[PDB]
């Protein structure tokens, strides 16, 4: 060892975006 | 009310049309519940993407490109009539239009198909979206299109499987100016952006880090919004994945100090949980690495937070500790056993997740190899490092850890107690 760890857990913004002005 | 809007969109008469375009555009702007379905049914969506080619009548393709921006923030169905009525080739020719205001609602239109699926995402770069998205941005650029524009260039990156790394390479030179901005909306956005690009193999990282992100993104671990800070710190922590000399430029912008202030500061749960795995990506590297973490001095909050802490807290931080002992000098380990490592470890050797189970006695194992060297040198009657698990009823759980069901983990404490207690 050591082994270097990817993330596990999704983690994003907003997908879509509505122009209400 | 309806057939007056649908005669006037198909009517041939330029008042008429933007009239109408207009009014399903203000119907498909409301609130909450937007009659997107009853837009589609009223066959109004064809006529909206040949006003897009309507250059000589600039305020009806900007009505035209809003209301289709409105179908597109729908539900997957929705957005794929945008795309079967062709749409997506005609928005990425209006990011060339004359008008500001074309220009800002096609780049929208364009994050909100991408925003929707991979395959969606995948279509809308094969379609050259991403250059000349990228040529509308410069010194002069207004808020509004870097904002709509850095939203836009996230959803290009997001999504599983990850885009080609040559489909979102010439991203990276922009998204490395858009994190200079103090605007908190383009900071959330583009740290989204560059947490997507930095996720994955070490070619990625590299090129990330070429695009000299480092010390910005280091800075932005202290920004106040957590908005920013969630995808600054995912950023950071997928950078320190890679190789030593990858996660050397995160250290050489003093982001164990950061880090170390994320722990002690009262944040949540996952905040905390991400600076820990972060933290344990570095005690992965070399002994300068180590010592950088040792230097800051993170190691005595952190056998806290191995004690003390929730669980998803206690995992990370027991990987940060084992990292420590499996890379690190004898000198080192001795440091984590007088910040009190030892009993943290063996209070998680009862706990039911076997691989932190493994992580912990793999620890214990490492710290059990210096105090045996220190026996050997000094001609000792025993092993110091031995008698502290003893005495922390460390010895009782390895002893009991011989009925355990994995292999991996009996294994590895028959191992330890015929080497130590015999």
């Amino acid at each position: 060892s050591a082994v270097k760890r990817p993330a596990a857990t999704k983690k994003a913004g907003q997908a879509k975006k509505k122009k209400l002005d | 009310s309806l057939p007056a809007m649908i005669g006037g969109v198909y009517s041939d008469d330029n008042n008429l049309q933007l009239e109408a375009t207009t009014q399903f555009r203000k119907l498909l702007s409301i609130e909450r519940s937007p009659p997107i379905e009853e837009v589609i049914q009223s066959g109004v969506v064809p006529r909206f993407v040949q006003f897009l080619t309507r250059e000589d009548f600039p305020q009806l393709q900007f009505e035209a490109a809003w209301a289709l921006t409105n179908i597109a923030s729908g539900t997957s169905e929705n957005t794929k009539v945008v795309i079967d009525h062709g749409a997506v080739p005609i928005f990425v020719k209006l990011l060339g239009s004359s008008s500001d205001d074309v220009r800002e609602q096609a780049v929208w239109a364009l994050g909100n198909v991408a925003g929707d699926s991979p395959k969606c995402r995948d279509l809308v770069l094969a379609n050259g979206a991403l250059l000349p998205l990228l040529a509308q941005l410069n010194e002069h650029t207004k808020l509004s299109m870097l904002r709509n524009a850095t939203w836009t260039l996230s959803n290009f990156c997001r999504g599983k499987p990850q885009p080609s790394f040559e489909q979102t390479r010439p991203a990276l030179p922009a998204l490395a100016r858009l994190i200079h901005s103090n605007d908190e909306e383009v900071l959330t956005d583009a740290c989204w952006a560059l947490s997507y690009l930095s996720d994955g193999t070490n070619d990625k990282i590299q090129a990330v880090i070429e695009a000299g992100v480092c010390p910005r993104l280091v800075e932005l671990l202290l920004h106040p919004s957590p908005s920013v800070l969630i995808p600054a710190l995912r950023t950071v922590g997928n950078i320190v994945t890679g190789d030593d000399a990858q996660t050397q430029c995160i250290i050489d912008h003093q982001a164990l100090p950061c880090l170390l202030s994320l722990l002690t500061q009262n944040l949540k749960k996952s905040i905390k949980k991400e600076a820990c795995w972060t933290i344990s990506n570095i005690t992965a590297g070399n002994k300068d690495q180590i010592q950088a973490v040792i230097n800051a001095g993170i190691i005595g909050p952190l056998v806290n937070l191995l004690q003390t802490a929730e669980f998803d807290i206690k995992k990370e931080a027991a990987w940060a500790i084992s990292n420590a002992t499996s890379g690190g000098s004898h000198d080192q380990i001795k440091y984590l056993v007088s910040e009190g490592c030892i009993k943290p470890l063996c209070d998680l050797l009862i706990c039911p997740d076997i691989r932190i189970v493994t992580v912990c006695l793999e620890g214990l194992e490492n710290i059990l190899k210096v105090g045996e060297t220190d026996k050997t040198l000094a001609a000792g009657d025993v092993n110091v490092f031995s008698q502290m698990i003893d005495e922390a009823e460390g010895l009782e759980k390895i002893e009991n850890l011989q009925s355990h069901d994995n292999n991996e983990i009996y294994e590895k404490a028959v191992k330890i107690l015929e080497a130590y207690w015999m």
